[PDB]
RNA sequence: AUGAUGUCAUACUUAUCCUGUCCCUUUUUUUUCC
């Protein structure tokens, strides 16, 4: 029974819907809760083959690490008629980049993620790491408060939110630095 | 893979997997002089008698199957 | 050998003529071609000629593009890649996809040839692999994974494992697919990651998948667990967790609990 | 039948016998006639099919 | 166990009841040499050999009497071959008493044509015309007749293969693919045969059609089953007009479908091999490696007992062709399932007392196993020898010849090891070396030849010195088989470290260059190569300047191939021994020879240049 | 240190002809030794004693003067124990002493 | 070798190309497509893709007119086709359809 | 159709022809030749003396393994002389 | 809101391919004469 099977585990929450159909649940219960091991990715039982292009069409093409940006190659790379291309062979010009071998002997020495407890899955990008108590900069600007966000003054009167019951927000039951006024 | 002992597959049982890791642990014990000596220290026996009891426990461990 | 007797202008013309020799139907032709291209890369120096490689239209498949990629590798060796990388990494920006996966290959062969020297550049390539390994289309995951492989063999033992773990995160979801090239790619990937990271972390990702109810997950995680199992079977001993003993069987190994 | 088809094909080949690089359409003609040598019965059946049908 | 002898009389009685087949009986008894080991496996194998029904009856009664005695101390298939040989004796006999045109019977008539056709009389009268037709083929041909045409003005139906595309049909292939031509469509099995014409897409069409078709039929294997496929294939692969490519492609589809189907093919195994065994003997090499591959996949795919019980009746078949190619078949299947599994079968065969042809076959099987397995024979070499040894003394000749030949192949794959395993074989062989005329002699020389490198330089001293005489005398035979054998022999005997130079220099070299160096040899291929090798080794012993010095003058000979031969010979020689031994004048003749020969080149080749 | 990989137990012939190496399970290999033309030691190609599911307690060289060498392998089979749910094969199973015979002429190792 | 079956991609690209460049430049349009020549592009336009071509069932009048004319000028399809306002291949197919369904 | 023979690895040195000369066998690569190839005389014998490990031509050189297959320890398995799934000749 | 069935179609992958290769198919009623 999926009911009583939940009494045999320190963290029975690990047991799930299809878990009761396992060939050896009396073990998998004890494995899945192993100390430092990580969960199985969730993209199965979703038939979508692990990705679609919905959220992936709004992403930037790429952005360089700051160590590579300060170098100055970015502006050097940027157009040509065909006969100019056969002229570019007959004419040819040398040294368009003309990089500083001192600079590219400098950056990656002189100048120059996630822990193990995380794993990526399909749709996850920003959300988990905007929460009750955590907001973005600009919307601070529209709000215009100098370094609580002021409707956590009314989270005093009307009470802690039904939606996020576990809530703590600064100064009330949560005894705050920078942006993040609640956890 | 098959002819390489310890090879697993989707139908692998608990009992077989754990008796595998047992036997492999025992081959490690036979292997490393020190850890063996640690065992001899803790429970007082000869190096010999230790290795002998292990070689007895090679086929059995966990006991009968299911 | 000599290479001084001829002025540079002649050389760069030789380059722009060499570029289309890569249509050869023969492999040895391309061989000598790429090696020469490296030699003249030494005769001149990197930036111009690697730019002339990045000019490539990518127009046909293999038969070949990826030979130009190999030229990017060997060129990156002939003078220090310690110079060259920013140009390439910038050239992943371009919206044209096949050349994006092209420069991914360039990183792959690149680390394959540089070996130890990747103890630094790992960091530089790490976020880009993040962008690539996060999938636009399968070839990204594949090629990027190959990069993770050769990087993973190359850097071994030098203490950079952390970022390789981070990249292993993004590697890990790709485990599931039926496409032969991406699955064998991922296999090579997780093998190199096995040796570099050490088995313990691997196994800590491979535990729960063994007994999972579904057949798929068991097929795969058991394939992986076998790959982890054959090599380094000696070192696995410590990392098998504690598993409680049932009625008919004693699943606790008490030897490890003997305390002086 | 093979006799006839052979003769006609040779005749067609005779116009191009000097064979400079010619052009595209001519290239199609040489390649197609050349095809007719390898698999004659195919060509004969296709021909009789035209003769029985196509009016345009 | 003497009641396994009298018990062999008992088993002979029972199995004989359930007549006269020696093989199955010795296969049964063949489990005795393991005694107390024998087990339920004997029920499995024999299950296929006799009826699987009686199989449980006989094996069960055998274990009872066996266990008790210890304490107290396909048939239709073979029935067809017997009738086949008996009709051969009837017809052959009649002529003494006195082909495909022999008159036929209505059951035989119903045998050829496939399903769904009717026999017609139109009249009884037109039938009487058909009966007088014979008499009137002479009579009415001698009578008035002619044809004419009138000028008058003049519908034309016909069928290619239309649907959408249907790549073209050769004018003959219609017979096979006619069912596709009719356009009746969309109304069970008839639709599976009808859709199975995707074969046609594999045979003829564009390369993409062949690819996609090939996959589509691969994934439908489990669906359609082996029966319909082979039923619709084997005629094509049997076609008299078959191409090279088309053949190879049908071979491919047979492979790819046989990677899947395993238990299914059991009824069709023979029905496959009959077409496939001709692939093993072929001029094309790639055809041969393919054939060996697909028979490997078939035998391993099917069961051992399936193969064995299948292939027996081809052993005694009248034609030797099927016997031979069948021997190579057993070679392939034995490479598949291993020597020890198949041993008792063979060891039973070579002792068969019925007729010699069988033993000839089985021995040939020993050989082709020797060639195929080669170096890997090593473990069972002893048992194999113990089998073959009994044929050397047999009254029939062939069996002796092919036997000793098989010893040769063994020893050649036995390169030096296992000398004592050949041990008991020797003493007869040497004796035979004295008394034989003709091909068998040469064969013995082949065997002994490959043996000598495996002996001890002391025993082989004597024995060798004995062989040298006959070896000398026999240079002169016109037989080219002879010359091949004695050639390679001279290599091994005289390339022995325990042989003295001067003796060769005197006795051998003059006849050697006399008879062996001639324009009969060089034009042939194998004789060319082997000659090159042997001469190279003689140089390796007696030294350089001798051989070269005698063959230089032939650089200037007219024909090419001969010049090519001596040229590559000089090449290898000066490659190994080094040019230091060469004197001055002979060196002038060298350089001039090499330039001169090089100045006339009919073909482009490396031999002259590398030379 | 492995389960199936040799190097564990080590034995050698009194005449030094062939050295036998063995693991704990499944793999027992033999290297044959002969001095070269200069009487300097040359090692042969390996051989294979492989026997499935067989534990090797100890391996000791055996003395046969100028013979086909012998080897004493202590063995036991657990395949009886794995297929016996009762646990009878845990008892009533005696370790098999087997002498392998190397054979130079046949150049393999037969039980 | 160039010849083959027409593809929706090639056919739509042919639509766009004809729209942009104009009717009289064929070599320019054949340049964009692969495995097709200029003649084939032109005849493919005027035979089928051309919007002025009428693709639909034949009315009774068109059948009367087609049959009458075909009995008037036997086997001449390129003369008749403009008179009835249909493509030569089309009115051919329809004629063999009228004799086919007529018996 | 084409797969390893995987017979026990002997002391015989590997032999590659013109074509295969530079390739590390398993990784298919030309990079970092380091260690040496060993195959059994069961795979290498006779007409196979100095034969290519692959195509069946005369060996002009000896195969060297990469460093990649070195650390992954694949060079220690059965003799990597490819056999076609017919015979080897 | 991506299941199944279709011989539509296009991209793409594998430093795969394109030059290697003929060598044991030699099978027959034994039959080379100072
Ligand atoms: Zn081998
Ligand atoms: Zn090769
Ligand atoms: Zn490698």
């Amino acid at each position: 029974t999926v009911a009583e099977l939940k009494q045999l585990v320190a963290r029975p929450d690990v047991v799930e819907m299809h878990d009761v159909t396992a060939q050896d649940p009396k073990l998998l219960v004890h494995l899945k809760a192993t100390r430092n091991s990580v969960p199985v990715p969730r993209h199965w039982c979703f038939k979508r083959k692990y990705l679609q292009g919905k959220r992936g069409i709004e992403k930037p093409p790429f952005e360089l690490p700051d160590f590579i940006k300060r170098t100055g190659i970015q502006e050097m790379r940027e157009q040509k008629t065909m006969k100019s291309k056969m002229r570019e062979k007959v004419r040819p010009k040398m040294g368009k980049i003309d990089i500083d071998y001192q600079k590219l002997h400098d950056a990656f020495f002189k100048w120059q993620l996630t822990i193990h407890g995380d794993l990526y899955y399909e749709g996850k990008e920003f959300e988990t790491r905007k929460k009750p108590g955590d907001l973005s900069d600009e919307l601070r600007i529209s709000l215009g408060m100098p370094v609580p966000p002021p409707w956590l003054i009314a989270m005093q009167r009307y009470g802690p939110p039904p939606s996020y019951p576990n809530l703590k927000i600064p100064g009330l039951n949560s005894p705050l630095y920078g942006d993040v006024f609640g956890t | 893979q098959s002819k390489y002992i310890g090879t697993g597959h989707a139908d692998t049982t608990k009992w077989e997997w754990l008796v595998n890791q047992h036997r492999d642990s025992y081959c490690s014990y036979m292997g490393h002089f020190d850890l063996l000596n640690y065992f001899a220290i803790a429970e007082n026996e000869s190096k010999a008698r230790v290795r002998f009891n292990l070689m007895e426990k090679m086929l059995q461990p966990c006991g009968p199957p299911a | 050998r000599g290479a001084e007797y001829v002025s540079a202008r002649e050389w760069m013309r030789i380059c722009f003529e060499l570029l289309e020799l890569l249509k050869a139907h023969k492999k040895a032709i391309r061989r000598a071609t790429v090696n020469t291209f490296g030699y003249i890369a030494k005769a001149i120096g990197p930036h111009d000629v690697l730019a002339t490689l990045l000019n490539n239209l990518k127009v046909q498949e293999r038969q070949n593009r990826v030979c130009t990629t190999v030229a990017i590798a060997i060129v990156a060796e002939t003078c220090s890649p310690f110079t060259v990388l920013p140009a390439l990494m910038n050239e992943y920006r371009v919206p044209e996809l096949n050349v994006q996966n092209g420069v991914l290959k360039s990183l792959s062969f690149l680390f394959e040839y540089i070996g130890e020297m990747g103890k630094d550049y790992i960091y530089a390539v790490t976020p880009l692999l993040e962008d690539a390994l996060m999938d636009r289309d399968l070839v990204h995951r594949q090629t990027a994974s190959a990069v993770v492989q050769h990087m993973s063999l190359g850097v071994y033992g030098f203490g950079c494992e952390d970022s390789l773990n981070h990249l292993l995160n993004y590697v890990w979801p790709n485990v599931f697919e039926t496409s032969p090239h991406v699955i064998q790619a991922v296999m090579g990937a997780l093998e190199g990651l096995r040796v570099a990271i050490g088995p313990c972390r691997m196994l800590q990702y491979c535990l729960q998948g063994l007994f999972h109810p579904a057949r798929k997950v068991r097929d795969v995680y058991w394939k992986i667990y076998n790959s982890i199992y054959i090599g380094s079977q000696d070192a696995l001993i410590a990392h098998y967790p504690r598993i409680y003993n049932d009625d008919k069987n004693t699943y606790i190994r008490y030897e490890l609990d003997y305390i002086l | 039948d093979t006799k006839l088809l052979i003769l006609a094909l040779e005749r067609l080949k005779e116009a191009y016998s000097v064979k400079s690089r010619l052009n595209q359409s001519q290239r199609e003609e040489l390649g197609l006639i050349e095809q007719a040598y390898d698999n004659p019965h195919e060509a004969l059946s296709r021909i009789k099919r035209h003769l029985l049908t196509q009016r345009a | 166990a003497e009641k396994a002898k009298a018990g062999e009389l008992k088993v002979v009685n029972g199995a004989a009841a359930s007549d006269q087949t020696p093989g199955a009986t010795p296969k049964k008894l063949s489990s005795w040499d393991q005694a107390e080991t024998p087990g339920h496996t004997p029920s499995l194998r024999w299950d296929e050999t006799p009826g699987r029904a009686k199989g449980s009856e006989t094996p069960g009664a055998t274990p009872g009497s066996k266990i008790w005695d210890p304490t107290p101390s396909a048939e239709t298939p073979r029935t067809d071959r017997g009738g086949d040989s008996i009709g051969e004796t009837p017809t052959p006999g009649a002529s003494k008493r006195k082909e495909r045109n022999r008159p036929l019977s209505d059951e035989e008539l119903d045998a050829m044509f496939p399903e769904g056709y009717k026999v017609l009389p139109p009249p009884a009268g037109y039938v009487p015309i058909r009966t007088p037709a014979r008499k009137l083929t002479a009579t009415p041909t001698p009578l008035g007749g002619m044809t004419g045409f009138h000028m008058q003005t003049e519908m034309k139906s016909v069928n290619d293969q239309p649907s959408g595309n249907l790549p073209f049909l050769k004018p003959d292939d219609i017979q096979y693919f006619d069912k596709l031509l009719v356009d009746v469509d969309e109304s069970e099995e008839q639709k599976e045969r009808k859709i199975m014409k995707l074969l046609l897409k594999i045979k003829n069409g564009t390369p993409p059609m062949r690819k996609a078709a090939l996959r589509q039929i691969t994934d439908k294997a489990r669906e359609f089953g082996a029966g319909p496929l082979f039923n619709q294939i084997l005629p094509l692969l049997m076609s008299p007009t078959l191409e090279d490519q088309e053949r190879h492609l049908l071979v491919k589809v047979i492979d790819r479908i046989l990677y899947k189907l395993d238990d299914l093919v059991r009824p069709y195994v023979h029905k496959i091999l009959v077409v496939i065994e001709p692939l093993l003997i072929d001029e094309d090499y790639y055809a041969r490696v393919e054939g060996r591959e697909i028979i490997s996949n078939l035998a391993k795919a099917a069961g051992l007992a399936t193969m064995i019980s299948t292939m027996r009746p081809d052993i005694d078949n009248m034609d030797e062709y099927v016997r031979n190619t069948t021997a190579r078949a057993f070679a392939v299947v034995a490479s598949a399932l291993g020597i020890p599994s198949l041993l008792p079968f063979l060891k039973a065969v070579c002792k068969s007392k019925k007729s010699w042809q069988a033993r000839h076959t089985g021995i040939k099987i020993v050989q082709q196993i020797a060639i195929l397995m080669g170096c890997a024979i090593l473990p069972h070499l002893r048992s194999l020898v113990e089998i073959i040894e009994h044929g050397l003394v047999d009254e029939q000749q062939k069996v002796r010849t092919i036997s000793a030949l098989a010893i040769a192949a063994l020893a050649e794959a036995a390169t030096p090891y296992g000398i004592e395993s050949f041990d008991s074989v020797l003493k007869p062989l040497w004796k035979g070396i004295r008394q034989h005329r003709g091909k068998g002699l040469a064969a013995f020389l082949k065997a002994i030849g490959y043996l000598i490198p495996l002996m001890d330089a002391e025993y082989a001293n004597y024995y060798t010195r004995e062989v040298m005489l006959i070896l000398i005398r026999e240079f002169q035979s016109p037989d080219e088989e002879m010359k091949k054998i004695v050639l390679k022999v001279v290599k091994q005997c005289c390339g022995t470290d325990g042989v003295e130079a001067n003796y060769i220099k005197t006795e051998i070299l003059p006849p050697f260059f006399k008879h062996f160096w001639q324009h009969r040899m060089a034009l042939d291929r194998r004789n060319y190569r082997q000659l090159v090798d042997t001469t190279v080794e003689l140089a390796n012993k007696v030294g350089a300047a001798e051989i070269i010095s005698r063959i230089v003058d032939d650089l200037k000979d007219e024909a090419e191939q001969y010049r090519k031969m001596v040229m590559e010979t000089i090449e290898k020689i000066m490659g190994n021994l080094g040019a230091a031994d060469i004197d001055h004048k002979l060196e002038e003749q060298l350089i001039d020879g090499i330039l001169y020969a090089f100045q006339e080149q009919t073909t482009e080749d490396s031999v002259m240049l590398n030379g | 240190c492995r389960r199936i990989v040799p190097g564990q137990f080590l034995a050698v012939d009194p005449k030094g002809r062939a050295v036998m190496i063995s693991a704990i399970e499944k793999q027992k290999l033999v290297y044959i030794l002969n001095r070269d033309a200069a009487a300097r030691l040359t090692i042969s190609s390996p051989l294979e004693a492989h026997k499935a599911n067989t534990l090797v307690y100890h391996v000791v060289g055996v003395d046969v003067g100028f013979e086909n060498p012998m080897f004493a392998c202590l063995e036991m089979d657990y395949e009886e124990a794995d297929n016996d749910p009762t646990g009878e094969a845990a008892a009533n199973t005696q370790q098999t002493l087997t002498f392998y015979e190397l054979d130079l002429g046949l150049n393999h190792v037969v039980r | 070798i160039k010849g083959g079956v027409w593809r929706n991609t090639e056919d739509e690209i042919l639509k766009a190309a004809v729209m942009k460049y104009g009717k009289n430049q064929w070599s320019r349009i054949a340049s964009l497509l692969h495995r097709k020549s200029a003649k084939q592009c032109k005849a493919r336009w005027y035979e089928w893709l051309d919007p002025s071509i009428k693709k639909t069932e034949w009315s009774r009048e068109e059948e009367e007119k087609l049959l009458h004319l075909a009995k008037l000028m036997p086997t001449q399809w390129r003369t008749i086709a403009p008179i009835i306002g249909r493509t030569a291949a089309q009115c051919l197919e329809h004629y063999e359809f009228l004799l086919d369904k007529a018996a | 159709d084409l797969i390893f023979c995987r017979k026990q690895a002997g002391v015989a040195i590997g032999r590659l022809c013109e074509k295969c000369d530079g390739k590390c066998v398993i990784c298919d690569s030309y990079v970092r030749p380091c260690t040496l190839v060993r195959i059994c005389d069961e795979c290498n014998y006779g007409s196979y003396q100095g034969r290519c490990v692959i195509c069946g031509g005369p060996g002009v050189s000896d195969a060297y393994y990469c460093k990649e297959c070195t650390i992954q320890e694949k060079d220690r398995d059965g003799c990597p002389k490819i056999v076609n799934l017919g015979s080897s000749k």
